[PDB]
RNA sequence: UGCUGACU
DNA sequence: GCCAGAGACAGCGAGTCAGCAA
DNA sequence: CTGTCCTCTGGC
């Protein structure tokens, strides 16, 4: 059961939602449920590596910087609030993932942070 | 044939990475596709660039792409050498596995003499420099930190900081106590201006 | 003090659906002018019907000699001469003015509409004969049936 | 000499209460009060005819200091 | 039950976030710093502009600041704040901003002094590099380039330097938004740029008498953004 | 302090 | 020396009113 | 009832 043929390091399955604009419906997008972001980077012909996202933070940070990671943090909070009609400010998700990510790595807000 | 698509991206990424340092790159080198890569260059020591600086003409630049998938000791040497006889300091080797373990604090151990720098193949496949959430960083020369501290009214230690091992840290080539001037692109407020101390 | 007079005929009692309690919204059209008027007339006081004439006359002022109005309200006025052969008078003001849409047309058209209170009226028409409105103008809209 | 010009409202908040807190100890009101037995009321009085000898002192955030004076500093 | 739970669990997120985040100030600088005097950011919302005060400040309510434009300069600002005003020093850095701007319209295209200098690529390519291999593996082309530029070029009037320098840096980061008139955000101009250009093409075809001047507007909407800071 | 009820 | 085995270990909303027993 | 520590333990 846990012997698996092959598979990309951290990608469990992908998944091509057709349709995510209606403003240029013509998008298509390569969702996945795992993530590995360089196992990607080979595909720069068929896919968009610029526009790339993911909802990890550790990785972006890992690959891109920290100073990208500041606006996944932030997206992530919005997009978490939106789900319930829920809208913040972005002054104060600005705020909070600048704190967050100030000394350079994604710090947690809690016992060790301090 | 593959591994010459490999070859002419890690190519161009690097011309682009030496163009952003500030090393003297023509167009051509940067708008170079793949049919005329290949139509000038088959091997991994003719990939080999040497680039100069716009200021500082003695200041310049070697690329390696050693053959060995997984470089050591003795390959660092091998063209260490060869910067000691051609009278160059810095260095950027681009490996296809990784380093040995003990080689990375061997490129750390060479002093001031001869820096080197080491980029996996797989990281050069993109220039993350490109992507939509990466700001635009520009590494502040030594009299305009002077200026910002004093504007206000700072000290060194007390600023943001930026990792020595991140991703765009090591692509610009920033050493460490080194201020970086970051531009955010922000929806509020246009193009945010932050400062980062490398270390 | 007139700004407007014409003999308008009530063509549609209330188009659009939308229907109020005491209110109905009449879609009239004029005659030898071909000027249009939407009217919301208060029908539990003066009701109107269908294929129904009436003079209607819009005034900035209601004593018909110069005198211009005070903008104050007494029913102890001694001048009671002011326009009295109209039964139903209102009193709003003009709150837009707006040509009409047809470019690289003359449609020199104007659409004045005015509020009297919570009762609009829309006057469209040719703007030769709507050059006395303008906008926060108070305006008198005396009727008359016929 | 760089900070901003007006007074914020924690600096109008500070100097009301500052200035209540004196007249209440019997000190002069130089605003010719009229019959009001409100401290409070008397100190907005004065705040507003501009009679205040009192120095705003802003602390920037390494201890340096800009002593500025409540009658040069535009009150909204 | 997911009541009483849900709120058990958001007690104590809420609790770790007040007690990290409890120090952040805004100082007499303009910029967010901690307790022990660590710049966290250089403006606050990246513009300054708290909340509360940047409704109006949205496009879509000029209208309404427009149309009661005599009581906001009476009420507030006055006639007082509009001429104890000086725009200039903020007003030519936008300048500055527009011609850079009009002058590269794609913002991400590898400007460089050198790289300006690849326009006689057509003259190297003809006939003058057909001649070599990959020297130090640049280009048999490439060197010719090189040569021409490095040192056969003048001495100090080889300025291909200014056609290929970096936008100005935005004017919050270099004039002081709160003591300096006019110094507004990159994107509030715009927004500002754009009503005004739509609001002087209905004043034409507006019927009411309009008593207000785009450059009126202008300074009532820099006033209430300065104010709102 | 404890424990058993209860209020928003 | 490389990284699983754990096995401790610490956290778990705010306020309020009673009675009863020890 | 979960996630990091985090201090062993243990095997290699
Ligand atoms: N344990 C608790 C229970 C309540 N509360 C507080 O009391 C309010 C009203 O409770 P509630 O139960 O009456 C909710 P409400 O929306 O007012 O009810 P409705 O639908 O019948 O109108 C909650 O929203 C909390 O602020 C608390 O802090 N801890």
């Amino acid at each position: 059961h846990g012997a698996v043929i092959y598979a990309t390091k951290g990608i469990t399955r992908c998944l091509l939602n057709e349709t995510t604009n209606n403003k240029n419906e013509k998008e298509l997008v390569l969702n996945t449920e795992g993530i590995n972001l360089p196992e990607l980077f080979k595909y720069a012909e068929v896919l968009d590596l610029r526009r790339l996202y993911s909802n990890d933070i550790h990785a972006i940070a890992n690959t891109y910087g920290i100073e990208a990671a500041l606006r996944v943090i932030e997206k992530e909070i919005k997009d978490v609030f939106a789900v319930y009609g829920i809208a913040v400010d972005p002054r104060h998700l600005s705020l909070v993932a600048d704190y967050m990510c100030f000394e350079g790595v994604y710090k947690p807000l809690n016992r060790f942070g301090i | 044939e593959e591994e010459t698509y490999r070859l002419w991206k890690i190519r161009k990424t690097i011309m682009q990475l030496c163009h952003d340092r500030g090393y003297l790159v023509t167009q051509d080198e940067l708008d170079q596709t793949l049919e005329e890569f290949k139509a000038q260059s088959p091997r991994r020591t003719d990939l080999t660039v040497l680039v100069a600086h716009n200021d500082d003409p003695t200041d310049q630049m070697f690329v390696f792409f050693p053959e060995e998938p997984k470089v050591g000791i003795k390959t660092i040497k091998v063209y260490c050498q060869r910067m000691q006889e051609e009278n160059i300091t810095r260095a950027l080797i681009v490996v296809q596995q990784g380093m040995t373990p003990s080689a990375k604090q061997s490129l750390v151990d060479m002093a001031p003499k001869y820096i080197l720098e080491q980029f996996l193949q797989q990281e050069l496949l993109i220039n993350i420099t490109e992507h939509e959430l990466v700001p635009e960083h520009v590494v502040m020369t030594k009299e305009e930190v002077t200026e910002l501290l004093a504007r206000y009214k700072l000290r060194e230690n007390q600023l943001p900081r930026i990792q020595a091992g991140d991703p765009v840290a090591r692509y610009f080539g920033i050493k460490r106590g080194q201020v970086v001037k970051i531009i955010r692109p922000s929806e509020t407020a246009g193009r945010y201006i932050t400062y980062r101390l490398v270390q | 003090g007139i700004l407007f007079e014409d003999i308008f005929d009530v063509k549609d009692i209330d188009p659009e659906g939308k229907k109020f309690d005491r209110v109905s919204r009449l879609h009239c059209e004029s005659e030898s002018f071909k000027m249009d008027l939407i009217l919301d007339v208060n029908i539990q006081i003066y009701p109107v019907d269908l294929g129904d004439k009436f003079r209607l006359v819009i005034a900035s002022t209601l004593y018909e000699d110069g005198t211009l109005d005070d903008g104050e309200y007494n029913p102890t006025d001694d001048r009671p001469s002011r326009a009295d052969q109209f039964e139903y008078v209102m009193y709003g003001k003009v709150y837009r003015i707006e040509g009409d849409e047809t470019s690289t047309e003359a449609a020199t058209r104007l659409s004045a509409y005015v509020s009297y209170g919570g009762l609009l009226m829309r006057l469209q028409g040719d703007a030769n004969n709507l050059h006395g409105f303008e906008v926060d103008s108070r305006v008198y809209l005396l009727m008359k049936k016929l | 000499r760089i900070t901003t010009p007006y007074m914020t409202k924690y600096e109008r908040a500070r100097v009301l209460g500052t200035r209540a807190l004196q007249i209440a100890m019997c000190a002069p009101v130089m605003v010719e009060l009229e019959g009001e037995t409100d401290p409070l009321l008397i100190a907005m009085k004065e705040l507003k005819a501009r009679k205040i000898p009192i120095i705003i002192r802003r602390y920037l955030p390494d201890g340096s200091y800009e002593d500025w004076g409540v009658d040069e500093l535009i009150i909204t | 039950v997911d009541t009483a739970v849900k709120t058990s669990r958001s007690g104590y997120l809420q609790r770790c976030i007040i007690k990290h985040l409890e120090g952040l100030v805004v100082q007499y600088d303009l910029t967010v710093r901690d307790s022990d005097g660590s710049v966290v950011q250089f403006l606050y919302g990246e513009d300054g502009l708290d909340i509360p005060k940047t409704q109006f400040l949205q496009p879509k309510q000029f209208p309404f600041l427009a149309s009661n434009y005599e009581v906001i300069m009476k009420s507030q600002h006055l006639h007082e704040v509009l001429s104890r005003a000086d725009p200039k020093k903020a007003l030519h850095h936008f300048r500055a901003i527009k011609k850079w701007q009009s002058k590269h319209p794609n913002t991400l295209l590898r400007r460089g002094a050198f790289l300006s200098y690849s326009q006689k690529i057509q003259e190297a390519v003809k006939a003058l590099k057909l001649e070599s291999e990959n020297r130090n593996g640049r280009s048999p082309g490439t060197q010719e380039m090189l040569r021409m530029w490095y040192e056969l070029d003048e001495e100090s009037r080889r300025k291909y330097q200014k056609k290929a320098a970096a936008c100005p840096d935005p004017s919050l980061s270099v004039w002081r938004p709160d003591i300096y008139f006019a110094s507004v955000s990159e994107t509030f101009e715009t927004k500002v740029d754009d009503y005004s250009q739509e609001w002087a093409a209905q004043t034409e075809k507006s019927y009411e008498k309009s008593e207000l001047s785009l450059d009126r507007l202008r300074t009532l909407l820099q006033l209430k953004w300065q104010r709102s800071l």
